[PDB]
C-alpha cells in the first residue's frame, strides 16, 4: 500500500527534491481514489503545516471517539450535553445551510429514541455508529 | 421571462427524445436547435452592470453547489415534479458567503451530512445523486457526430461549462480520456473534440494527474495499434487516402504534449523507451502508405526517443536491455531494422553491460545467420565496428 | 416612420438582479445536464 | 455499376435451374439481406440530406462531396477519338529524314493514318519506321539521340505512289514523344520544309495517365519526390473542396424555408440560383481536379511499386506461384475495387438488387418466400421515393407483382397505404404537404389496380 | 438488347372469358356505386 502513495508523491514532485507543494496537495489524493472537500483540504494543510514523506505517510494513515466527542462538544456550545433545536440552528446558519424550523425540529425529534425533544451523547453516538 | 422553466423543460424532452437517432436530417433539423438552446442558457451574456463589468459568471451565483453530489435530477424534473423543481433545488443549497475555526468547521460539515444521510435514509428527504459519470452516454454520440460539425462545436461549448468547479472537472477530464479510442473511427470529425481536450489538460497538474491514472500505455496502446493497421494496410491493397495519418498524428502529439514536462518525463522513460522505438521502426518501413502526416509523425516519435535518451546509467542500461529486446523478435531476413538497432547501440557506446544481460548471443546468432554478403554488407560493417568496440 | 405601433429601459439594481438570476438558471441548468451523464 | 452482366447472368441461372426449397430460401434470403444492408447504408450517409435535396432541384451527375474519391466513380470507360498531330504539338524538330515530335501529354495511341498531298514522281517514301517512348523531356533536341531511348512501333513498306497509308498498332501504345523515319527511298534540317511532297498526320487517340518509368534509383528519388508534391497538392484541393459543406448546408436551410421573394430564367428563386452554382459550378471543378491528382498519383505509386518488386526479384534470383497467385500478387489485380464510403456505388448496388429481385419474383415459390422474409415494407418504406424515375418505377412494378396472387401480401400492402393516407390527411389541414406528398403511394394503387 | 432478364399470350376462349368477367365487374362496381347514393 505504501508503494502507491509513494508513487503518487514522487510523480507529483515537480523539482525532484522530495518536496511538493501544498497548492497540488488535494490532487495527490483525488488521484487515488479518494475524494476530499475544500474544508478537509485547509484542516489538512493547517494540521501538518511544503511537505515531505514522514508528514504525507502521517495525514495518509489517518485517512475515533474523540472526534465525535469534539464534535458534540462543537456541536454543545454552551457544554451542557444537550442539543438544543436553537444550537442546532445557529450551527446551520454558520454552515451557511437554510432551513426551516419544522425541518429542524423533525430533524432532532427522529434522532431521540427516549422523547425528551433532546440529543444526547449516547444518542448521537449511536446515531453515528448506525450502518 | 418566468415561465422559463415549462419552456426549458419542452426543449430538454425534445432533445433527449431525438438525440440518439443517427440520421443527419434529425441531427441538423432537431438536435443542433436544442444544443444552441441549451449551449445559450448554460453560457448567458457578459453582464453590463458597472459594478459586475470585470467579474465572470462563477462569480455572481449567490448559492455555491456541493463538491460530490448532484442535486438536480432530471429524470423526476421531466415529469413535473414539485419535489423537484427549480425552487426545490435552490432551497437545498448554501447561500454564498484560527485552527479552531478550522476544524469546528470540518467537523460541523461532517456530521452535518452524516446527519441528513440518516435522514434520506430512514425518513423522506430526498436522496442526492452520486458524481460518477458513465462512460456511455449520448456525449459521446453528438461529441463525434459527422452529420453536422455545429453540433459537435456546440456540444464541445457545453462540456467545456460543464467544468468549472474542479470537483466536476476531474469527471469530465476522465471521461473525455475515455473517449480516446475514438479517434481511428472518426478521424477528422474529432478535430474538435481535440481542441476541447487540449484545453482542459493546459495546466501541468492535470496533467500529471492523468499520468498518475495511467494514461501514457493507453495512448501508447493505441499508437501501436494504429501503426499495426497501418502496416497491414500498405501490405495488402493500393487505395489512396487523404485523411491517413491524423489519428496517429493527433495521438503523437498528445503523448509528447504529456512528455514535455520534466516529472512525467524523468519517472515514465523507463516504460515507453519500447514502444517508441517500436513505432519508429515500423513508420520508417512505410514505403508507398507515406504521407505527410506519417512524416511529421515519424519526426517527432524520433524526437522524443532523442529526448528520452540521456540520464544516469541504470536508465541507459534498460534502454539497452529493451533495445535488444526488440532486436530479437525481428526475424534474420531483415537487414534494415537491425542496422539501426546497432549503429545506435555504438554511437551510444555501455561495452560490456550486454555482457551482463546477456545480448551477447543474439549478435552471436545475428553473425550465424548471414549467408549472403551483397545484400548484407551494412550489417556486417556495423556488427564488426561494435565488436571491436566492445 | 410615421406609424405609431411601430413605437410601441431598466434601472441599475434590478439589472444586477437580472445578471444574479441569470447566473443561477445557468448553474441550475449545468446540474441538470449533469444529472443525465450519471452512470447506471 | 460493373456487375450488370454478372447480376444478369446470376437471376437467369437461378430462374432456369431447378432447386431444392433451401437453395431458394437461401438465395432469397441472400438478396434480402443484401438490399437491407445497402438502404441502411443509403438512409444514414453523412451526404444523405444533401443529395436527396438537391436531388429535386439541380441536375448533376456525379455526387462531388465524397470524402474518399471512388476509383470506379472516377474512372469511367473513355472512347478512342481521331486527333490530327498538330493539335497536340508541343515542339518539334526535322532532320534530313527524321522527323521528331513531341506532345502536350501522354496519349494511348491506336493507329496513324498518314495522307501524302502534292507528292512528285523524283522520290517518295518506300519504308516507314515508328518510334515512340513515355519519357518527358524539355528540348527536342536532347532526346534527339537516336540508338538508345526510342522503342520500335511498326515498320510499313508502301506501293509506288501510295497517298494515304494505315499504320495499324496490334497493341495501344503509351506515348509521350514520337519519331518517324524515312528508311528506303528531303526534308530541311532547319525548317523542315520538302519540295518531293508534304505529309500529314492522324491518330486514333485518347487521353492517357502515365508516368515515366523507372530504371535507376535517381529515377525512383526523383518519382519518390514528385508523389509527395502530387500528395501536398491533393491535400490542398481536398481542403478547399471539403470548405464548401458549411455554406451549401446553410443554403438548403435557406431553401427549405420557401419564403416568397419578390423581384424568365432570372425570375427563379435566388437562392436555388446560388444552390445551382455552388454545387454544380464550384464543388464539380474541384472534384475533377481531385480525380486527376489522384489518378496521377495512383499511376506513380503503380509504378514504384512495379520497380520494387522488379528490383527485390533481380537481387533475390542471385518460389512457383500459381496462374491466380500471380494475379493476386502482381498489380494487375490493384485498381477495380471502391471505396467503403461511396454514395454512387450503394445506389448502384440497390439497383442491382432491385433489378434481381424483379427475376426473383416470377417464379411463385420464389414470390411466397420472398413475402415471406417482409420485403414488402422494407421496399415500400425505403425505396419508393428514392432513386432516378425508372428506379421508382421499376420498384413500384416488384411491389405489384409481389402481391400478384397473395391475398395476405395485398391485405398488407391495402394497409401500409391506408394507414399512410389517413395519418397524412388527419394533418392535412395545418400542413398541405401532408395532403401534397402522398403520390406514390396513390401511384402504387393505380398501377396495383391497373392489373386484373 | 443483350441482356436476358428484359425478355422476361393468350388464346381466344379465355378472352371471351376476361372479357365477360370485366362485364360484371363493371356492372357490380356501377352497383355499388348507385348503392351510396340512396335517400337516408
Ligand atoms: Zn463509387
Amino acid at each position: 500500500q505504501i508503494a502507491e502513495f509513494k508513487e503518487a508523491f514522487s510523480l507529483f514532485d515537480k523539482d525532484g527534491d522530495g518536496t511538493i507543494t501544498t497548492k497540488e496537495l488535494g490532487t495527490v489524493m483525488r488521484s487515488l481514489g479518494q475524494n476530499p472537500t475544500e474544508a478537509e483540504l485547509q484542516d489538512m494543510i493547517n494540521e501538518v503545516d511544503t511537505i515531505d514523506f514522514p508528514e504525507f505517510l502521517t495525514m495518509m494513515a489517518r485517512k475515533s471517539e474523540e472526534e465525535i466527542r469534539e464534535a458534540f462538544r462543537v456541536f454543545d456550545k454552551d457544554g451542557n450535553g444537550y442539543i438544543s433545536a436553537a444550537e442546532l440552528r445557529h450551527v446551520m446558519t454558520n454552515l451557511g445551510e437554510k432551513l426551516t424550523d419544522e425541518e429542524v425540529d423533525e430533524m432532532i425529534r427522529e434522532a431521540d429514541i427516549d422523547g425528551d425533544g433532546q440529543v444526547n451523547y449516547e444518542e448521537f453516538v449511536q446515531m453515528m455508529t448506525a450502518k | 421571462d418566468s415561465c422559463w422553466e415549462l419552456r426549458l423543460r419542452c426543449a430538454l424532452s425534445l432533445f433527449l427524445m431525438a438525440v440518439n437517432i443517427k440520421t443527419p436530417v434529425v441531427v441538423e433539423n432537431i438536435t443542433l436547435m436544442c444544443l444552441r438552446i441549451l449551449q445559450k442558457l448554460i453560457k448567458p451574456p457578459a453582464p453590463t452592470s458597472k459594478k459586475n463589468k470585470d467579474v465572470p459568471v462563477e462569480a455572481l451565483t449567490t448559492v455555491k453547489p456541493y463538491c460530490n453530489e448532484i442535486h438536480a435530477q432530471a429524470q423526476l424534473w421531466l415529469k413535473r415534479d414539485p419535489k423537484a423543481s427549480y425552487d426545490a433545488w435552490k432551497k437545498c443549497l448554501p447561500i454564498r458567503g484560527s485552527k479552531s475555526e478550522l476544524r469546528h468547521l470540518y467537523l460541523t460539515e461532517k456530521y452535518v451530512w452524516r446527519w441528513k444521510q440518516f435522514l434520506s435514509r430512514r425518513g423522506k428527504r430526498t436522496s442526492p445523486l452520486d458524481l460518477k459519470l458513465g462512460h456511455n452516454n449520448w456525449l459521446r454520440q453528438v461529441l463525434f457526430t459527422p452529420a453536422t460539425q455545429a453540433a459537435r462545436q456546440a456540444a464541445c461549448t457545453i462540456v467545456e461549462a460543464l467544468a468549472t468547479i474542479p470537483s466536476r472537472k476531474q469527471q469530465v477530464l476522465d471521461l473525455l480520456t475515455s473517449y480516446l479510442d475514438e479517434l481511428s473511427i472518426a478521424g477528422e470529425c474529432a478535430a474538435e473534440y481535440l481542441a476541447l481536450y487540449q484545453k482542459l489538460i493546459t495546466s501541468a497538474h492535470w496533467k500529471v494527474y492523468l499520468a498518475a491514472r495511467g494514461v501514457l500505455p493507453y495512448v501508447g496502446n493505441l499508437i501501436t495499434k494504429e501503426i499495426a493497421r497501418l502496416l497491414a494496410l500498405e501490405e495488402a491493397t493500393l487505395s489512396t487516402d487523404l485523411q491517413q495519418g491524423y489519428a496517429l498524428k493527433s495521438l503523437t502529439g498528445l503523448l509528447s504534449s504529456f512528455v514535455e514536462v520534466e516529472s512525467i518525463k524523468r519517472h515514465f522513460k523507463s516504460r515507453l523507451v519500447g514502444t517508441v522505438l517500436n513505432g519508429y521502426l515500423c513508420l520508417r518501413k512505410l514505403v508507398v502508405q507515406r504521407t505527410k502526416l506519417i512524416d511529421e509523425t515519424q519526426d517527432m516519435l524520433l524526437e522524443m526517443l532523442e529526448d528520452m535518451t540521456t540520464g544516469t546509467e541504470s536508465e541507459t542500461k534498460a534502454f539497452m536491455a529493451v533495445c535488444i529486446e526488440t532486436a530479437k523478435r525481428y526475424n534474420l531476413d531483415d537487414y534494415r531494422t537491425p542496422v539501426f538497432i546497432f549503429e545506435r547501440l555504438c554511437s551510444i557506446i555501455m561495452a560490456g553491460v550486454m555482457a551482463q544481460c546477456g545480448g551477447l548471443e543474439c549478435m552471436l546468432n545475428r553473425l550465424a545467420g548471414i549467408r549472403d554478403f551483397k545484400q548484407g554488407r551494412h550489417l556486417l560493417t556495423v556488427l564488426l565496428k561494435l565488436f571491436s568496440y566492445c | 416612420s410615421q406609424f405609431l405601433l411601430t413605437r410601441l429601459k431598466m434601472s441599475e439594481t434590478e439589472r444586477q438582479s437580472m445578471e444574479s438570476e441569470r447566473a443561477d438558471r445557468s448553474l441550475f441548468v449545468q446540474e441538470l445536464l449533469l444529472s443525465t451523464l450519471v452512470r447506471e | 455499376r460493373k456487375a450488370a452482366q454478372f447480376v444478369d447472368l446470376l437471376g437467369y441461372f437461378s430462374l432456369k435451374t431447378p432447386q431444392t426449397e433451401k437453395k431458394l430460401k437461401e438465395y432469397s434470403q441472400k438478396a434480402v439481406e443484401i438490399l437491407r444492408t445497402q438502404n441502411h447504408i443509403l438512409t444514414n450517409h453523412p451526404n444523405s440530406n444533401i443529395y436527396n435535396t438537391l436531388s429535386g432541384l439541380v441536375e448533376f451527375d456525379g455526387y462531388y462531396l465524397e470524402s474518399d474519391p471512388c476509383l470506379v466513380c472516377n474512372n469511367p470507360e473513355v472512347p478512342f477519338c481521331y486527333i490530327k498531330l498538330s493539335s497536340i504539338k508541343v515542339d518539334t524538330r526535322y532532320t534530313t529524314t527524321q522527323q521528331v515530335v513531341k506532345l502536350i501529354g501522354s496519349h494511348t495511341i491506336s493507329k496513324v493514318t498518314v495522307k501524302i498531298g502534292d507528292l512528285k514522281r523524283t522520290k517518295m517514301v518506300r519504308t516507314i519506321n515508328l518510334y515512340y517512348n513515355n519519357r518527358t523531356v524539355q528540348a527536342i533536341v536532347e532526346l534527339k539521340n537516336k540508338p538508345a531511348r526510342w522503342h520500335k512501333a511498326k515498320k510499313v513498306q508502301l506501293t509506288p505512289g501510295q497517298t494515304e497509308v494505315k499504320i495499324d498498332l496490334p497493341l495501344p501504345i503509351v506515348a509521350s514523344n514520337l519519331m518517324i523515319e524515312f528508311a528506303d527511298f528531303f526534308l530541311c534540317n532547319a525548317c523542315g520544309f520538302c519540295k518531293y511532297a508534304r505529309f500529314d498526320f492522324m491518330l486514333y487517340a485518347k487521353p492517357c495517365c502515365a508516368v515515366d518509368p523507372i530504371e535507376n534509383e535517381e529515377d525512383r528519388k526523383k518519382a519518390v519526390s514528385n508523389i509527395n508534391t502530387l500528395l501536398d497538392k491533393a491535400d490542398r484541393v481536398y481542403h478547399q473542396l471539403m470548405g464548401h459543406r458549411p455554406q451549401l448546408e446553410n443554403l438548403l436551410c435557406k431553401v427549405n424555408e420557401a419564403a416568397p421573394e419578390k423581384p424568365t430564367s432570372a425570375s427563379v428563386n435566388r437562392y436555388i440560383l446560388q444552390l445551382a452554382q455552388e454545387y454544380c459550378g464550384d464543388c464539380k471543378n474541384s472534384f475533377d481536379e481531385l480525380s486527376k491528382i489522384i489518378q496521377k498519383v495512383f499511376a506513380s505509386r503503380k509504378e514504384l511499386l512495379e520497380y520494387d518488386l522488379q528490383q527485390r526479384e533481380a537481387a533475390t534470383k542471385s518460389p512457383t506461384f500459381t496462374a491466380s497467385q500471380y494475379r493476386a500478387l502482381s498489380v494487375l489485380g490493384c485498381g477495380h475495387t471502391s471505396s467503403t464510403k461511396c454514395y454512387g456505388c450503394a445506389s448502384a448496388v440497390t439497383e442491382h438488387c432491385i433489378t434481381l429481385l424483379r427475376a426473383l419474383a416470377t417464379n411463385p415459390a420464389l414470390r411466397h418466400i420472398l413475402v415471406s422474409q417482409g420485403l414488402i415494407r422494407e421496399l415500400f418504406d425505403y425505396n419508393l421515393r428514392r432513386g432516378a424515375a425508372a428506379m421508382r418505377e421499376e420498384v413500384r412494378q416488384l411491389m405489384c407483382l409481389l402481391t400478384r396472387d397473395n391475398p395476405e401480401a395485398t391485405q398488407q400492402m391495402n394497409d401500409l397505404i391506408i394507414g399512410k393516407v389517413s395519418t397524412a390527411l388527419k394533418g392535412h389541414w395545418a400542413n398541405p404537404d401532408l395532403a401534397s406528398s402522398l403520390q406514390y403511394e396513390m401511384l402504387l394503387l393505380t398501377d396495383s389496380i391497373s392489373k386484373e
